[PDB]
């Protein structure tokens, strides 16, 4: 089965999750002047309202939604589509990570959420978990926090499990190396990727629910 | 008092609104059916029996009717195409004999 | 907007109102009648297709009525057996799309 | 053709008409007790209020409507029931007129309407039109003013026009000579009759419209 479709439908039949998924499906998808395709404050905003207001199991239920095919696929395109990314991801001009992180940090939520996530979601090879703080929970909320700030993650076209903010290494100078590090905290982070991987299969893991 | 006029709710695909979206998404419509007679006025009746006694010609006017005074949450699907449709107005909240 | 939904008037005896009275007293009775097609809602369209779709089974609700919103003065008439009676909300006085 | 019956037709097909006049058939036949008919206040304050506000050509045409017989027709007991008079004008006790005329001098506007109907319609059997003041209105108009004070009149049961408040002249005393003056002057009034005639007849008189 399309476990996020499944997940689209679960949504549509609940009250809470119905009304906030169109509050901000709505803003992420209304064109209000001739230069923009949306309002990203208001994307960004409603996407916020989403997470904080929806219960988990209908929200990481779409957010973290598996597939067996990671690009091309309807599940995978749908599940790439849930921050609606026209909106609220993709840009013109796609800034430098290093750069980008400069600009988060100056934001007072935008610190909070960033450091949340390099917290939780922190590699950890010796564990079982691959995690040092052996609670996937955590990380998905640390990493669902980011939607909304400039540090807005998303699904990468990979046959794999790979995420990423709207940025990259291109241009950073002598710090080439401390770019690639911030990235692969997003794009090869096992921790991350045995968190989602473990909401997706629905079982009772040890590190989970 | 328009207690017959209740609201009643249905699971359905969202194809089956006959819209002309092509998704696999679903939803819950909710509608307001029911009886309100109880809610008529001399109005009602005499319109009731105008059209019985053929004295309005071919006018059919209306008689009390069980509405929605309320709509429900707006709903969003992805169709598939990858494309976002948002849905106002669609559903009923609460009724009324109107 | 609902502007197909207009005031009609019709000048009749009291006695084709059927309502019992045995009086030669008369009275302007006016009503609402027209479509309301333009103030339609998706919930409408909805309806529509359902009905059609035959997939709300034997119920019919009701789409935007042509109806009133304020209704004429109380009138009066005496009767042949000199008894006078009054009516209420007998005749519309401002119609809408509901 | 019934006058009357023409006139309370005329009268539900004009909205200022229909509306006044069920403005005083609802509250002159409404029971609000176990011990009245109605609330005789608010039926006299709604009949002042239906001869103040609708048109004469109204207002009189149902009061001063024509019949051939003053009694048991259909006519005529429509023009009796004009004022409700079951509430406006019967009464349990039938006082002595001239004690009625005391207890409305004591009112402001009963002694006023009271005053100006004595004037206005006062006989002159010298003048061809009956009256010392010959002008039909002014008299229509005080005695229609009559209506919805202690001294409504209504048309009696006679073969001729009579009228009279709901009083009469048993228990004078020394004053019945004053008390049959009084009466005489509503139910034997040639200037009084004259004028009401007139108008009945719809027609350009001398002395009328
Ligand atoms: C949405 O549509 C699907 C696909 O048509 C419906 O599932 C079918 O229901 C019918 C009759 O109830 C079955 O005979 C079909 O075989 C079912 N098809 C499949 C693939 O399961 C489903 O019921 C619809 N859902 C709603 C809520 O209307
Ligand atoms: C009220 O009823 C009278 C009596 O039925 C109606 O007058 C008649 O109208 C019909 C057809 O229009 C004539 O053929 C009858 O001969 C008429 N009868 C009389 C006695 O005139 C009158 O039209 C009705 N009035 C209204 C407004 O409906």
């Amino acid at each position: 089965e399309n476990n996020c479709l499944n997940a689209a439908k679960a949504c549509n039949l609940n009250d809470t999750c119905k009304k906030y998924r169109s509050a901000y499906i709505s803003p992420c998808t209304s064109r209000v002047s001739t230069a923009e395709v949306c309002n990203k404050r208001k994307c960004h905003k409603a996407l916020r309202q989403f997470f904080d207001k929806v219960p988990p199991k209908h929200s990481y239920g779409m957010l973290y939604c598996s597939c067996p095919l990671g690009d091309q696929s309807a599940c995978s395109e749908r599940r790439r589509q849930t921050i609606v990314p026209a909106c609220s991801y993709e840009d013109k001009e796609r800034p430098n990570c290093l750069t980008l992180q400069v600009s988060c940090k100056t934001n007072y939520i935008c610190r909070s959420r960033l450091a949340d996530f390099f917290t939780n979601c922190q590699p950890e090879p010796l564990s079982l978990s691959g995690c040092l703080k052996e609670n996937y929970a955590d990380c998905l909320l640390s990493y669902s926090g980011l939607i909304g700030t400039v540090m807005t993650p998303n699904y990468l076209r990979s046959p794999k499990i790979s995420v990423s903010p709207f940025c990259d290494c291109s241009s950073s100078g002598n710090s080439k190396e401390e770019c690639d590090r911030f990235t692969e905290f997003f794009t090869d982070n096992a921790c991350l990727r045995n968190a989602i991987q473990a909401f997706g299969n629905g079982t009772g893991s040890e590190f989970l629910e | 008092q328009g207690r017959g006029c209740l609201l009643k709710e249905i699971h359905l695909n969202v194809t089956d609104l006959d819209l002309g979206y092509r998704t696999k998404e679903e939803l819950i419509f909710r509608y307001c059916s029911g009886p309100c007679h109880d809610a008529e006025t001399n109005y009602d009746k005499i319109l009731n029996n105008l059209t019985h006694n053929k004295k309005l010609d071919k006018d059919t006017p209306s008689r009390t009717c069980c509405r929605p005074i309320a709509f429900d949450d707006d709903i969003s699907f992805l169709d598939d195409s990858l494309e976002y449709h948002t849905l106002k107005k669609h559903s009923a909240k609460k009724c009324a004999c109107v």
